[PDB]
């Protein structure tokens, strides 16, 4: 039959950060599998999609 | 090497210009304004509600 | 005499002749895109 009751308040702020995004990345697969060499382009070709 | 990092479609200083319209009917308006028209309604007045 | 880069492909080289130094840039610079309506729409298309 013991009760608390509380008699003064405290307003408090915090905070949350939250990721959204990202870098929006894209890479050039020929350009970098074997980029400027025209000898390898077709080679590749055939290596499927 | 062919590996490009594209920009966002929403800028940084658009962004800005959402979460100041996001905060000017919060202070004004509470939780009205995603609910429907905003209704004004007094800052005291609101946090009592 | 060679310069190597980060990822191990040569760049910078000393003439075998004027023993000079040339620096190698590589060209295809890519990254087109085709901004479209519908071909059904039109046929107008802008390059970016
Ligand atoms: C190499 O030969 C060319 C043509 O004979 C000349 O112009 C150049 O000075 C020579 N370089 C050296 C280092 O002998
Ligand atoms: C194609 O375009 C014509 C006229 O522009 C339109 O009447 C038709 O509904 C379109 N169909 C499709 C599948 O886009």
């Amino acid at each position: 039959n013991s009760i608390a009751i509380p008699t003064n308040f405290t307003i408090s702020v915090t905070t949350e950060i939250l990721p959204v995004s990202m870098t929006k990345t894209s890479v050039d697969c020929t350009m970098y599998i074997c980029g400027d060499s025209t000898e390898c382009s077709n080679l590749l070709l055939q290596y499927g999609s | 090497n062919g590996l490009t990092v594209l920009p966002p479609l929403l800028t940084d200083e658009m962004i800005a210009q959402y979460t100041s319209a996001l905060l000017a009917g919060t202070i004004t308006s509470g939780w009205t304004f995603g609910a429907g028209a905003a209704l004004q309604i007094p800052f005291a007045m609101q946090m009592a509600y | 005499q060679f310069g190597r880069d980060i990822a191990d492909t040569t760049d910078a080289v000393r003439d075998p002749q004027t023993l000079e130094i040339l620096d190698i840039t590589p060209c295809s610079f890519g990254g087109v895109s085709v901004i479209t309506p519908g071909t059904n729409t039109s046929n107008q298309v802008a390059v970016l």
